[PDB]
């Protein structure tokens, strides 16, 4: 339900 | 009131004299009528709290004393009541041996040590010496034989060579243990682990010699020495070899210090049957034709039993082992000695192996030891791979603690053979250490007790297709966590099932299609209660970008349900196989439909994301507003106002890097604090705007991402895509 972006 | 007849398990191990306390047993039934049933399970001393935790196990536990301050703890032992005379006639120093917490929790059977063992034909004059053995080795050698065989499998029989100089476990001042004061990474310890390997670099010993092998060896005058206890004396004498039991060598002109232990007797505290294993331990075992009876099948050593210590105190073997014992450290008892015994074992095992140097493997055996929230998750780890007891490890060069760039202390790779009937294929499953609290000092998280999550309460897997020909776990999902771990460390949010994280770029450097990730619950492992908290398991799960693009569209739940229906794309357990090459839409086109049917029927599933953004023009009020995102952010603007705000639900953008949020909200939802009275409100960074299905419609077809930066105006409010402007950072749990 939820997201995370660009966790590099 | 009970109307029927008890009975005895006895568990004892597979090393001792078990036929003899079967004739004790036997006796026992002739007497009493009560049968008597001895068992020697491998295993036992990791079985027992496992089973008694079911209810279904032993009456009687035997074991060294060592393991049962734990049992103990865990509440697995009845106190056991002597009176005076029957305590009297035993040894003080045993009764103490088996004292925990001013409690005896065991009967004190009798004292080990380890003793040199030597073929007197081979080699008439043992060497006083652990330096000697090199150069005795080759002259054995020269005429087809071995100088020294011993079990290098279990650090018990190594430990007195790493005690010898200075090693220990741990501290004993003024009457108690030192718990983090652990003695193996100290200048004696690796002496004396050094002194093994070099053993082994120069072939004068084997790494993987275990018990049986060196037994063997001896027993068959193939080596002329070996290091074992009273026990393993029976084997010998049926061999008809000419040996002797003497002192262990020196180190560095210094006695070799073994362990000593004293086996001991505990009574199950869920057992009905105390009393009875009372009356079997105190009147039957421990007398002269009771302990004579074990001791024939295989000797005891040293027994509590002072009558028959008497009588086996002429034994010169019994003298030597004393003499060992003497030069040695009885065990310790507490509840931390098996976390210790595995640090070691591994140490050992991997310096000896070549696998670590001395210094790696004691080092890490040193923090390990110290370390409850990683013992109870490689508990857990243990109970899912029995038969593999020493991994692969990914080991961080430099702590996190002293910030080291990897927050993930440890990687355990695992071979995991899957199921052939559930064709589940076989792959590598991934385990991490670091985002739970390992340690508990605060050295990384805040330490609350138990009870709450450990750490950010979780920790990472993976499954990772095993490819052919493969005899080792590649590393680099290892590094792909660290990366993660550093992505929950500094953003502060904790992972959940059903989130997706986009990577943009293929997970292992290759050319993969698999490019980002979705997040579930582990198939296999179970979440685990350690002193620090509750640790979950997360597998990742790779994905491609329309499949990323779908769970975020639709749901994440939904697209993991799709990718266990499709074998090749994860099945029941969602194994990532990094050389697929074709998404699940590719494989059955009608699938995408029942996506594209679900979206516009139902929406989104994304409550909000993690994202580069910002807001500008304690509750407020704002005439104006004006809203940042950054390319990726902007390209889910669509999905925020068509996939939620239309369906009467919100959405929220929070930065990572500062403090914000932005909160999506259409007209009611009660929870609201924006009104379309007043659309724009803020609780600190926390801005919260509400938007009408007319201006949301209209937003949609002002909204058409283009050059950046762009921009868009109304008379109310702005809303800028831009380059990254958005920049500059939180460490630990602190
Ligand atoms: O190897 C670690 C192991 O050491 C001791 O086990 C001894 C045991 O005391 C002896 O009776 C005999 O069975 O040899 C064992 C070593 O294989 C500790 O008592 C035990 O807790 C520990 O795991
Ligand atoms: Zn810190």
């Amino acid at each position: 339900s939820y997201g995370h972006l660009s966790a590099s | 009131m009970k109307t029927e007849e008890g009975k005895l398990v006895i568990w004892i191990n597979g090393d001792k004299g078990y036929n003899g306390l079967a004739e004790v047993g036997k006796k026992f039934e002739k007497d009493t009528g009560i049968k008597v049933t001895v068992e020697h399970p491998d295993k036992l001393e990791e079985k027992f709290p496992q089973v008694a935790a079911t209810g279904d196990g032993p009456d009687i536990i035997f074991w060294a004393h060592d393991r049962f301050g734990g049992y103990a703890q865990s509440g697995l032992l009845a106190e056991i009541t002597p009176d005076k005379a029957f305590q009297d006639k035993l040894y003080p120093f045993t009764w103490d041996a088996v004292r925990y917490n001013g409690k005896l929790i065991a009967y004190p059977i009798a004292v080990e040590a380890l003793s040199l063992i030597y073929n007197k034909d081979l080699l008439p004059n043992p060497p006083k010496t652990w330096e000697e053995i090199p150069a005795l080795d080759k002259e054995l050698k020269a005429k087809g034989k071995s100088a020294l065989m011993f079990n290098l499998q279990e650090p018990y029989f190594t430990w007195p060579l790493i005690a010898a100089d200075g090693g220990y476990a741990f501290k004993y001042e003024n009457g108690k243990y030192d718990i983090k004061d652990v003695g193996v990474d100290n200048a004696g310890a690796k002496a004396g682990l050094t002194f093994l390997v070099d053993l082994i670099k120069n072939k004068h010993m084997n790494a993987d010699t275990d018990y049986s092998i060196a037994e063997h060896a001896f027993n068959h005058g193939e080596t002329a020495m070996t290091i074992n206890g009273p026990w393993a004396w029976s084997n010998i004498d049926t061999s008809k070899v000419n040996y002797g039991v003497t002192v262990l060598p020196t180190f560095k002109g210094q006695p070799s210090k073994p362990f000593v232990g004293v086996l001991s007797a505990g009574i199950n505290a869920a057992s009905p049957n105390k009393e009875l294993a009372k009356e079997f331990l105190e009147n039957y075992l421990l007398t002269d034709e009771g302990l004579e009876a074990v001791n024939k099948d295989k000797p005891l050593g040293a027994v509590a039993l002072k009558s028959y210590e008497e009588e086996l105190a002429k034994d010169p073997r019994i003298a030597a082992t004393m003499e060992n014992a003497q030069k040695g450290e009885i065990m310790p008892n507490i509840p931390q000695m098996s976390a210790f015994w595995y640090a070691v074992r591994t140490a050992v095992i991997n310096a000896a192996s070549g696998r670590q140097t001395v210094d790696a493997a004691l080092a890490a055996a040193q923090t390990n030891a110290a370390a409850p929230g990683l013992h109870a998750i490689y508990g857990e780890c243990r109970r899912l791979y029995p038969d593999q007891p020493n991994p692969l490890q990914v080991t961080a060069i430099v702590k996190y603690d002293s910030f080291g760039p990897d927050p993930l202390d440890y990687v355990s790779m695992y071979r995991n053979v899957g199921s052939p009937s559930a064709n589940i294929p076989e792959h590598w499953h991934y385990i991490s250490f670091g985002l739970s609290d390992l340690y508990g000092d605060n050295r990384v998280h805040e330490f609350t007790g138990t009870d709450g999550p450990s750490g950010f309460g979780f920790e990472l897997t993976f499954r990772l297709k095993r490819e052919t020909g493969e005899s080792a776990p590649p590393t680099w999902p290892a590094e792909l966590m660290q990366g993660l771990a550093r992505y929950v460390f500094q953003s502060e949010n904790t992972f959940c099932s059903g989130d997706h994280v986009s990577w943009h770029s293929p997970l292992d450097n290759s050319e993969s299609r698999i490019q980002h990730m979705l997040l579930t619950e582990d198939p296999q492992m179970q979440p685990v209660q350690t002193p620090f908290g509750v640790v979950t398991f997360l597998q990742i799960v790779g994905v491609c970008t329309e499949e990323l693009h779908s769970a975020q569209q639709w749901n994440g739940q939904g697209i993991l349900e799709l990718l266990r229906t499709v074998p090749i794309a994860g099945g029941p357990w969602l194994i990532t196989d990094m050389r697929r090459g074709e998404t699940i839409f590719e494989i059955d086109p009608h699938l995408q439909e029942r996506v594209d049917k679900g979206i516009e029927t139902d929406g989104s599933n994304l409550s909000g994301v993690s994202a580069k953004c910002a807001w500008d023009d304690r509750t407020r009020q704002l005439e104006s507003v004006h809203l940042k995102f950054n390319q990726e952010s902007g390209a889910l603007i669509p999905l925020c106002l068509r996939g939620r705000l239309l369906h009467g639900r919100h959405f929220t953008y929070k930065s990572i890097t500062g403090d914000m949020a932005i909160t999506f909200v259409s007209t009611g939802v009660e929870g609201a604090f924006a009104t379309e009275e007043h659309p724009y409100a803020a609780h600190g960074p926390w801005l919260q705007i509400l938007l009408t299905e007319e201006f949301v419609e209209k937003m949609l077809e002002d909204l058409e991402d283009a050059a950046l930066p762009k921009e868009y105006s109304w008379p109310e409010k702005k809303l800028k895509v831009s380059i990254l402007p958005d920049v500059v950072h939180h460490h630990h749990h602190h």
